């Protein structure tokens, strides 16, 4: 219902500014890696498959962790602690019918107890400063979806996809704001499956034109192209499921012609 | 943690927790404490605090209550906000005899749209308008508080949970059972307390959900898909709902002038599309001569 589009629009383009992560956090993370960090962000996919938690969920969740590892340095041995806290609030914050803290203990087949998990929760929260409303890629792209003529389901799931896709790989994704990654992901989608381009309308609303988006997008489209090969694979196996209509088997393009 | 608050006295029990009058004893500033019990082994830091608590600290605005501190402990959880001296439900007891005079309904009512409009604006919905959630203090001002069942929309809406409003104040969509709602649910509240102002009554004060609709119908008229496209096939929608015709709203709310009444009507339009929004509201030429009355307390 439009006529807070633009108001909303415009104050979600402020508060991502606030709630970025800081991009290189990870080198000075003595203990922990990029390639610890995708495990983790692959396995909360799957345990938002296991409960069937919104994609929202999930976005925020990894912004959490990000956040939270910007300036806390964590151990390898409970770096999954941090991320299963950050499920716990993400889901506490916008599932209608969130998991109860014990199917969180559970998830983690009893890797920690309960009164760690209640205890993390707590840390994240100080940390984060009960900053938990934060602006996501998906946020971003349901907004961008509106502009489609006319609407396609399948771009729209791809979009989905691919964001979802960033949030894997810290290098490259940490350096892009989520309105430029949607930006990307709505692109790549379009184009994928209808041949069309970033929209004159979206240029119009976000300010962003494709030769903006470029650096996001070569780095999303190399992504696309290796994902069948990459270490992890619960993103693509979600997206094969009917209800995101088997996206993630569509064939990338060779080239985006930019 | 608490050394520099003096509990005064309770104030009462909200959405979530309790709320206490409190002095800070360095600063002489009154605020109210909303104490939450929390504890490890259940479930953790309530939703309800989550996001009340991060919602606020977003919203700030005059006619949003303001959160000062949060006080976080391992056993209880403290939001400190500035202190109001009454909710609108004990003033309008008080004006019994008397009644509120239109300009200080005009003023509360243009308030309370400036608040929701801000909230609207940023993503939030309130969805628990009600007399005992506005607050007043002596000069004039009111505004919303206990955001306990307030939430973060997004553009489209998606489904959120279907029990929310109290029941008085409870818009026809969610009633319906429509998978979606957004903020025409709040301007569907604030309407039928713009009624209840000038009444000192709740105008739709039913007993159950069918008692509410029924109410709400025998008021506007049983709506048809010529008033509300689509209104037929929502989920609880019932083709035998009995047919009542449409009152004229000089009848619904006698005092009212034509531009109070025309926009009275404007935010309890049926369709949730074409109901009026809080911005939009602003500028309704009800509130051409609006001022700021300070009330009688
Ligand atoms: N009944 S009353 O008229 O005697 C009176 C009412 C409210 C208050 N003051 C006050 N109350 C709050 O929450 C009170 C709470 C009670 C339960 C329903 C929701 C609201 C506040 N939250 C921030 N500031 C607050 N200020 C003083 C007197």
């Amino acid at each position: 219902v439009p006529d807070y589009h633009e108001d909303i629009h415009t104050y979600l383009r402020e508060m991502e500014v606030k709630c970025k992560p800081k991009v290189g956090y990870m080198k000075k993370q003595p203990d922990i890696t990029n390639s610890m960090r995708a495990i983790l962000v692959d396995w909360l996919v799957e345990v938002g498959e296991e409960y069937k938690l919104q994609n929202e969920t999930l976005h925020l969740a990894v912004n959490y962790i990000d956040r939270f590892l910007s300036s806390m340095s964590v151990l390898r041995g409970k770096l999954q602690l941090v991320g299963t806290a950050a499920m716990l609030l993400a889901s506490k914050f916008e599932e209608i019918y969130p998991p109860e803290v014990a199917e969180f203990v559970y998830i983690t087949d009893d890797t920690y107890t309960k009164k760690q998990v209640l205890r993390m929760e707590h840390l994240v929260l100080k940390v984060l400063t009960f900053d938990l409303a934060a602006p996501t890629v998906n946020q971003f792209l349901t907004q961008y979806f509106l502009h489609q003529q006319p609407a396609n389901c399948k771009v729209e799931s791809l979009a989905m996809f691919l964001g979802e896709l960033s949030l894997i790989d810290a290098d490259p994704y940490l350096k892009y704001l989520p309105s430029v990654i949607a930006g990307a992901a709505f692109h790549l989608a379009l184009y994928t499956v209808t041949g069309q381009s970033w929209p004159e309308s979206l240029i119009r609303k976000t300010g962003y034109t494709l030769e903006s988006l470029k650096p996001c997008l070569m780095d999303l489209h190399q992504t696309y192209l290796k994902a069948p090969q990459h270490a992890q694979q619960s993103i693509r196996e979600k997206y094969k499921n009917s209800k995101y209509h088997g996206v993630s088997l569509l064939n990338p393009p060779e080239t985006l012609n930019l | 943690s608490m050394e520099n608050f003096q509990k005064v006295e309770k104030i009462g029990e909200g959405t979530y927790g309790v709320v206490y009058k409190a002095r800070n004893k360095l600063t002489g500033e009154v605020v109210a404490l909303k104490k939450i019990r929390l504890d490890t082994e259940t479930e953790g830091v309530p939703s309800t605090a989550i996001r009340e608590i991060s919602l606020l600290k977003e919203l700030n605005h005059p006619n949003i209550v303001k959160l000062l501190d949060v006080i976080h402990t391992e056993n209880k959880l403290y939001l400190v906000f500035e202190f109001l001296h009454q909710d609108l439900k004990k003033f309008m007891d008080a004006s019994a005899l008397t009644g509120i005079p239109l300009p200080l309904i005009k003023s509360y009512l243009f308030q309370l749209l400036q608040g929701l409009a801000f909230c609207h604006s940023h993503r939030v919905l309130h969805r628990d308008l009600k007399p005992q959630n506005l607050l007043i203090n002596t000069e004039g001002a009111i505004k919303l508080a206990d955001f306990g069942l307030a939430r973060a929309f997004g553009v489209p809406v998606r489904t959120y949970t279907h029990e929310v409003v109290t029941l008085w104040y409870r818009a026809p969509e969610i009633l319906l059972g429509c998978k979606y709602y957004s903020t025409a649910v709040d301007i569907w509240s604030l309407g039928c307390i713009f009624a209840e102002m000038v009444t000192r009554r709740a105008l739709f004060p039913g007993d159950s959900e069918i008692d509410q609709l029924f109410r709400i119908f025998r008021t506007l008229g049983t709506p048809d898909e010529v008033v509300w496209p689509g209104v037929t096939s929502m989920p609880d929608y019932k083709p035998s709902f009995p047919k009542w015709a449409r009152q004229d709203f000089s009848k619904v709310v006698p005092p009212l002038d034509e531009d109070g009444r025309s926009l009275l009507s404007q935010m309890l339009h049926y369709d949730p599309n074409k109901r009026i929004s809080a911005k939009a509201a602003l500028a309704h030429p009800f509130f051409q001569d609006v001022t700021k009355p300070v009330p009688h307390l």
